[PDB]
DNA sequence: GATCATATTGTCCAGACAGT
DNA sequence: ACTGTCTGGACTGGTCGGCGCTATGATC
């Protein structure tokens, strides 16, 4: 038998993204949410107890309709995510959930009552695009390519980038080489609190627990002993049974014997928590903090509190075995100990927020109608009165405003972000993003670097730039993210396996201890005989593939890990035994003839995913020719480990890796056909390429992930050249009958909004042409595109600040206000579309969108696969650009000195392919590490009548004569940015100022001015230009006049009625001068007199 | 979204022979050889129609009036 | 107490016999009786009973500097 | 229905400070 | 007189573009 070829590894990882696709984590995170997450957040809240003497209302199921929305009159329709874009609506969902009182202990009948609308993920379980058909999404308006897996808030698409944060109720230890010890940690969650449990060792030998809310760390003795445990016995078995650890436990309570009673060691808690308080006051106090603070996610009941000190026990062997040499620190960045929060672990904790809030705001309104209207009509309708004491926006509003801000409960923020409309690869990335709560300022060298288990998990190219470098990261092609799955099962199927309970057998140094989600369940006699069969069993379809199974073996401790928790970022391998992969030719040609499915393949465990904990234990193979008998697993698709973004990039592994970085993160900056629902889309900004084009040296998997179908560039004709010294620098040279042949050619699209809105007392905007006779009047011939109905006609030509929707304003405390929509002062182009609608309020909104067509000229930014960017240059007519003796005109022109300076020969490679697939009229594959081996490019190139090496002989477009060197020339897939000149052009000479500081605008919008730093003002003041500096940074930005009172320094105030200028502080109506400085100081010395500082300015003679 | 109308390098006309040498493409014949017959010599008129891409179909769908 | 258990090969490099080794610690610890045993430095106690004090000498002669400045870790030659 | 007072109180470096 | 500990402050600049928020439970 054969042993296999890439291309059927190849088909297999095309039939796993045909499966399940590259949103995948999104949807199946908030599916789950969706099945029980709101289930599980009602039934931990249980009931609602309020003021009412023996009354109580409790919680059953909850239940989500179809997406469907009320308009002002009252109609319920559904809703569709075009039409929510549209007219500004967030695509939710009514939440039912139902309300059995209890009257006297006895249940009522249940009432379902709507308690808010919660938002709908796209192409979701719950949303109504399940299931649809290309021809169905299309007929509702939606892209058959588009993947989904964002929200709608308010017209507004919002994805949640998920969240690389540390394992929950996992203890991590390390090292302090700065302050000696050995520290512990662990982030206990319950309720969607976290709470930061540490355990640490100085160098006394002593053990300090930190607790949250408690100011100082306190002995982990005392806190040993008020959990539970009364003698020192207890303590000492607590933790382990290893001499060295009993001695060190011995040393311990030695020093921490001064308290032996739990009242104590509860009374130290309380006065350390609430110093200057009554004994019962600081004991209560103390008891809740332990309660609801020590390890929160072991319970918060006082009977658990002994389990903690167990839980406590663990903890301080960590911390001792790092202490004496027994195990090794563990990484904090290994992905074994980091899960992902999803975007349904995240909207779970905010519907949890939010249902709160909305039961304590139903329990004080139960409350407050029981107070007001007595215990005769509370009772006489116990249906009316629980429904009527609901609001259900109340809940509504905490939810989408935080999927709105991307502002999260606990302190979590930039949890939801704007999707990335720029083009089809910016959407994907963002859909696969993952942040880290680390701040962005902060040097990062452990944690922004890349890391050995990142391999399968996480791309290691395609990252940001700046601060955001390392802490931001994309998700693997082969990236597999775990569903949860109910842990009781598991536990029972392990302990049924032959797990002894850890209440039953102590652990020992013969014995395997056996992990579940970080939590100790017990030992057993032979670990690796029960990982075995484990995998065995996983193998069989017996379990789950979510469980993953990991033995560590050290000469010292043996422990066992089982995983099947959310937030675990897995890789699929094939399983290999005695040398043997279980993929076989047969699975292939079912795969490729559609009888086997991705879903079968995991079922009969040929192919098995693997966690970073798993993975220690396995051996993986990078290519089907290099299994051994010691070999465990099977790489599937080595080329499968970059991100989206990143397999654009054709043969990355002949290129430098930061050129591989900035070509993955400008492949998102590209224009191009993303969308084929562009034009009735509503995006704020936008662009569409004219003509499009695949490249023709493209990844095999860009046809897979819809690249192909959705191009964001175009195939130019590159001679790689010195021409001029305009493409020096990175610059590049373009031809210009090329540009008015329609290469690169751009549109750039711009929606504008005016809703016309209703204020207080009944006023409201009008949609007309102003009048002139009104003030604010722009002018004459800013309205000559409008309409009668104060809308500009389609397909009109406009200027800067041009009248698109003519929108009256009633006035401030007189004539009406103007408020009309227009143009942006430096943006013109034709009005492409006009859309009339109503918000949710029910008011007018009326969106216009202006298209304008983008020529490529100078300063234009174009930028190659291989981070090879820059702006033209020059436009050389045809006529002057050089040609080669085969007839060709190249369509770009880039330095030499660029190419080897920055290690590019995949854009050399690039070329030979692109020249070869043109040529022959067969597509190159550029795939990494299996794409077409560049001497085969050499060899066919040199067989269809070219020079291997890509040079041709080239003739001088000016003085028309031969070229003394051969120059390379060849097809490079370039593509044009959104950093275009025309929208990256500001000039100001004079304009608004702010009001406050008298100074120029922010930004290009409003016309605004160009700051002029403080290294500004240092470089000047090094140039020595006195005069320049105060032309630049007081005559043209706040230069000011005020009067000074010489004889006290204070501001002199002048009165235009009595004409006349008089200090009040001091007197002095003669001795008053002018003093021109800047407003900015002005502001200063005000600021300075609000602080109660008094400035006395000490007047000087200019001469 | 639609087929240009001349080669971005030298104005040779291709719109014209675009469908066809679709047609024959899907027919399941050699492009090269399609685009030999064709008159498609120059590799930049080449590259012009092979990298091409048809989007104007699924444009059409999305009605803007 | 500490039975202390020497690799000859670094005392090779410090360039010091054990005995006087001792006497680097015999007049600063005069709470301690110090005695050599070939290769191996034992400690007796004149009066000590409790496990408390012996954490809190234990570590002074492992702090004490038998010869050379303190504060001084690596040391090369070029 | 239309109004109205109130609306809670992450690291690292350097200087000052109890403790021995 | 030393020594570890508590407290306080700063964390390169600039630019393009967007998103979104800045009331409410009584009273007549
Ligand atoms: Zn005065
Ligand atoms: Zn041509």
């Amino acid at each position: 038998e054969p042993t296999l070829t890439p291309d059927e590894l190849w088909l297999v990882m095309e039939s796993y993204w045909k499966e399940k696709g590259f949103v995948r984590q999104h949807l199946d995170s908030y599916n789950a949410f969706i099945d029980h997450g709101l289930q599980d957040v009602v039934n931990e809240f249980g009931e609602v107890v309020p003021d009412i003497p023996n009354f109580k209302v409790k919680f059953g199921k909850i239940r989500i309709g179809q997406p469907e929305f009320q308009e002002a009159q009252g109609q319920r329709r559904p809703l569709y995510p075009m039409d929510a874009r549209i007219r500004n609506l967030t695509y939710s969902a009514p939440l039912y959930l139902e309300m059995i009182p209890v009257v006297n202990g006895i249940e009522q009948e249940p009432v379902e009552v709507r308690i808010g609308e919660l938002p709908i993920m796209l192409k979701s379980k719950a949303c109504r695009l399940y299931g649809l058909s290309d021809e169905e999404l299309i007929k509702l308006g939606e892209d058959p390519k588009d993947p989904g897996g964002y929200f709608i808030i308010n017209g507004s698409e919002r994805v949640i980038v998920s969240i690389e944060d540390l394992a929950p109720n996992k203890t991590l230890v390390e090292r302090d080489e700065r302050q000696n010890k050995v520290v512990a940690k662990v982030f206990s969650y319950r309720h969607g609190y976290r709470a930061l449990i540490t355990v640490e060792r100085k160098k006394d030998g002593i053990l300090y627990v930190t607790i949250p809310n408690v100011p100082k760390p306190v002995k982990f003795v005392y806190v040993m002993r008020a959990l539970g445990l009364l003698t020192d016995k207890e303590i000492v078995e607590a933790v382990s049974d290893d001499p060295r650890i009993q001695q060190v436990l011995f040393d311990n309570l030695e020093d921490a014997s001064d308290i032996s009673t739990q009242e104590e060691a509860l009374d130290y808690i309380g006065r350390l928590a609430l110093p200057g308080q009554p004994k019962e006051y600081r004991l209560r106090r103390a008891e809740h903090i332990i309660d609801n603070n020590l390890l929160p996610h072991m319970g918060v009941d006082p009977e658990n509190r002994r389990a903690k000190a167990y839980y406590l026990g663990m903890m301080a062997l960590k911390v001792l075995e790092l202490s004496l040499g027994l195990r090794g620190e563990d990484d904090k960045d290994h992905y074994a100990n980091k899960r992902l929060k999803l975007a349904g672990d995240l909207l779970k904790d905010l519907f949890r927020v939010a249902f709160g809030q909305l039961v304590k705001d139903m329990q004080y309104q139960m409350t407050k109608t029981y107070q007001r209207k007595g215990e005769r009509y509370t009772f006489e309708n116990i249906q009316r009165f629980v429904r009527n004491s609901i609001r259900p926006d109340v809940l509504s509003e905490r939810i989408e405003h935080a999927l709105a801000t991307g502002s999260w409960p606990g302190g979590r923020t930039g949890v939801s972000q704007l999707l990335d409309r720029t083009n089809y690869m910016s959407t994907l990335s963002h859909l696969r993003r993952v942040t880290s709560p680390l701040s962005r300022d902060q040097p990062h060298f452990e944690a922004r670097d890349l890391h050995g288990t990142h391999w399968g998990r996480i791309c290691p190219t395609e990252t940001p730039e700046g601060p955001n470098c390392g802490l931001v990261k994309n998700l693997a092609l082969m990236s597999q993210i775990t569903t949860g799955i109910p842990e009781r099962e598991v536990r029972e199927y392990l302990m049924k396996m032959g797990v002894v309970p850890i209440e039953e057998r102590r652990p020992a140094p013969g014995l395997y201890r056996v992990y579940l989600n970080g939590v100790l369940i017990g030992t057993v006699e032979d670990g690796r005989k029960l990982v075995e069969r484990i995998r065995a069993d996983r193998r069989a379809g017996k379990i789950s593939d979510v469980i993953n199974v990991a033995l560590y073996e050290d000469e010292e401790v043996k422990e066992v890990y089982i995983n099947s928790d959310d937030g675990r970022v897995r890789r699929p391998l094939i399983v290999v035994e005695n040398g043997k992969p279980k993929l076989t030719r047969e699975h292939v040609e079912g795969i490729k003839n559609g009888t086997l499915t991705w879903s079968d393949l995991i079922r009969m465990g040929v192919i098995e995913y693997l966690d970073a904990e798993e993975e220690e234990n396995a051996y993986v193979a990078t290519w089907p020719w290099e299994v051994t008998e010691e070999h465990t697993h099977l790489e599937l698709m080595p080329a499968a480990i970059l991100g989206i973004p990143a397999s654009l990039v054709p043969y990355p592994e002949h290129n430098a890796a930061p050129r591989n970085t900035y070509g993955a993160g400008m492949a998102k900056q590209s224009l191009g056909l993303g969308w084929a629902n562009f034009r009735i889309r509503v995006d704020t900004r936008g662009h569409l390429m004219h003509y499009p084009q695949v490249p023709l040296v493209n990844s095999r998997i860009m046809k897979a992930v819809g690249f192909e179908d959705r191009p964001a560039g175009q195939n130019f004709v590159v001679a790689v050249l010195s021409y001029h010294g305009y493409n020096m620098e990175d610059a590049v040279i373009i031809n210009k009958a090329s540009i008015e042949r329609g290469l690169a050619r751009s549109t750039f699209f711009r929606t504008y909004e005016a809703e016309e809105k209703r204020y207080l007392g009944g006023q409201k905007d009008n949609f007309e042409v102003p009048s002139p006779n009104i003030q604010g009047y722009l002018g004459e011939k800013y309205y000559r595109h409008l309409d009668e109905d104060g809308l500009i006609f389609p397909e009109s030509k406009v200027e800067g600040k041009d009248v698109l929707v003519g929108r009256t304003s009633p006035p401030r405390f007189q004539g009406r206000r103007e408020t009309s929509v227009t143009v942006r002062p430096s943006e013109k182009g034709v009005v492409d579309k006009v859309i009339v609608t109503e918000t949710g309020d029910g008011t007018k909104l009326v969106k216009v969108t202006v298209r304008d067509l983008r020529i490529p000229e100078l300063g234009d930014k174009f930028a190659s696969r291989h981070g090879q960017k820059g702006v033209i240059g020059l436009i050389v007519p045809q006529e002057d650009m050089p040609w080669t003796e085969s007839g060709i005109v190249p369509d770009l022109i880039v330095n030499p000195h660029g190419i080897p300076s920055r290690m590019t020969v995949g854009q050399l490679i690039e070329a030979i392919g692109g020249k070869v697939a043109s040529l022959t009229g067969r597509r190159v594959d550029g795939t990494a590490f299996i794409g077409e081996p560049e001497e085969k490019l050499r060899k066919e190139l040199e067989e269809l009548g070219f020079k291997h090496s890509g040079r041709e002989i080239m003739y001088d477009g000016i003085t028309g004569r031969r070229l003394e060197a051969d120059i390379f020339i060849g097809v490079i897939y370039y593509q044009r940015l959104h950093h275009m000149v025309a929208d990256k052009m500001h000039a100001r000479s004079r304009g608004p100022v702010q009001v406050l500081t008298k100074q120029p605008t922010e930004g290009r919008a409003r016309e605004g001015g160009l700051r002029f730093g403080e290294m500004e003002r240092d470089v000047l003041i090094g140039h020595g230009a006195a005069m320049l500096l105060i032309e630049r940074l007081l005559e043209e930005s706040d230069k000011t006049e005020v009067w000074v009172c010489e004889s006290c320094g204070h501001l002199a105030l002048e009165d235009k009625r009595r004409g006349k200028v008089y200090c009040p502080v001091c007197g002095e109506d003669e001795r008053i001068s002018k003093v021109e400085m800047s407003y900015a100081f002005k502001l200063l010395l005000d600021e300075l007199k609000a602080m109660v500082i008094r400035p006395s300015l000490r007047l000087k003679d200019r001469v | 979204m639609i087929v240009p109308v001349r080669c971005f390098t030298c104005g040779k006309v291709l719109a014209d022979k675009y469908y066809e040498f679709k047609k024959r493409v899907e027919a399941g014949e050699d492009p090269g050889k399609v685009l030999d017959d064709l008159g498609v010599e120059r590799y930049c008129c080449r590259r012009t129609l092979l990298s091409h891409v048809e989007l104007i179909d699924q444009v059409m769908v999305y009605k803007v009036y | 107490e500490y039975v202390v258990e020497i690799d000859p090969e670094r005392l090779e490099k410090a360039g010091l016999d054990m005995e006087k080794v001792v006497r680097k610690l015999t007049g600063s610890f005069k709470s301690a009786e110090f005695e050599a045993e070939g290769y191996t430095l034992v400690v007796r106690p004149k009066k000590v009973t409790k496990l408390s004090d012996l954490r809190k000498i234990a570590e002074k002669v492992k702090k004490h500097r038998l010869k050379g400045l303190s504060g001084v870790g690596k040391t090369i030659i070029r």
